[PDB]
């Protein structure tokens, strides 16, 4: 079984779930060369060692699986944040990582962000990291705590960047509407041409807001569901489960309460529906969640308590299976 | 640690 961890990545093609990186206590990053594969249909794990341009071991990286080609951006290693971009073709032989020297201006070095996949584009939003090298489209807000306990200050951004896989070129779309505030540890989910984003941390709050960016027109929209909404949080997962539902699980509140609540956001109804499940005693923060082809949401890793208290952090290696559809 | 900041 894979070692416990938080801040790893997990991506899938609906049947196989690829898990990489992250860190644990007793702190250290998990081995960079390992790639763990969970077969969603059988519940078994397989460890494969990779070669090539292996990325440094990181937490907070942002990854996707498109046609069984994995792509990884950003993260935080022993020497801080990065804006490097890697590809790992998993289709067919020893897997080889490829660090892509992209054209255009990359996003600033950062972690704890989100991404939407839409046709040939990978669209990245937000995150936490260094001051961008130059003034680009969007806003950056420093985290005042980063100036006293560090040699290099950091902050949040609301930046939207496209990595076009036709040419491996970075760009920023000109957006209309009001973008969500700069944030990190938010969660992104895509359904068709709508790139949803929920929650996240900004300044002294872990937020409860929900927006979508139209990935064809580049117009931002704020969603105002009526009635009861989930509590504000960061470090939660948001996973599309059908053409009309997003599944929300776990996270951490503004007042540092670990969460075990689950909800479905019904897009057509613009309404949140609380989801009953057998894991109320299993809150998770910084876990990952992948949808299977069987309607399930497979949650892995993450921490059961306040991982900000590193010596008491309860990092997990459990798989929690939510039967959503 | 530096890895958990900003969350």
């Amino acid at each position: 079984c894979p070692a416990e961890r938080s801040g790893h990545v997990a991506v899938s093609d609906g049947r196989h779930m690829f898990v990489w990186g992250g860190y644990k206590s007793n702190d250290f990053y998990l081995p960079r060369e390992e790639l763990w594969i969970y077969n969603m249909e059988t519940g078994r794990w397989k460890k494969i060692n990779t070669e090539g341009d292996v990325p440094p071991s990181m937490s907070g990286s942002c990854a996707v699986c498109v046609d069984r080609v994995l792509y990884l951006f950003g993260g935080h290693h022993s020497r801080g944040n990065t804006n490097k971009f890697y590809m790992l073709d998993s289709r067919s032989r020893v897997l080889q990582w490829e660090r892509i020297d992209c054209q255009g201006i990359p996003p600033s070095s950062k972690d704890k962000l989100g991404v939407w996949v839409y046709k040939n584009k990978l669209i990245f939003f937000g995150g936490y990291g260094y001051l961008p090298e130059d003034k680009v489209l969007g806003t950056f807000e420093f985290d005042e705590t980063s100036f006293w306990n560090s040699s290099h200050p950091r902050g949040w951004n609301d930046h939207v960047h496209i990595l076009d896989t036709e040419t491996f070129t970075w760009s920023q779309p000109i957006t209309t509407g009001k973008a969500p505030s700069p944030r990190a540890a938010h969660a992104c989910a895509t359904v068709g041409n709508r790139g949803f984003v929920f929650g996240g941390r900004y300044r002294d709050a872990r937020m409860n807001d929900l927006h979508y960016l139209n990935l064809d027109t580049w117009e931002w929209n704020e969603l105002i569901p009526q009635g009861i909404c989930p509590v504000g949080r960061s470090w939660h997962s948001l996973t599309p489960v059908s053409s009309d539902h997003l599944f929300l699980f776990g996270g951490f509140t503004t007042d540092k309460q670990p969460l075990s609540d689950a909800w479905t956001y019904c897009i057509s109804k613009n309404e949140w529906i609380q989801f009953n499940h057998p894991y109320t005693e299993k809150p998770r923060l910084w876990h990952t969640a992948c949808a299977s082809d069987e309607g399930e949401v497979i949650v892995f890793g993450g921490c059961a308590n306040n991982l900000l208290v590193h010596h008491r952090a309860a990092h997990s290696n459990e798989i929690l299976i939510f039967s959503v559809q | 640690s530096n890895n958990t900041s900003g969350s």
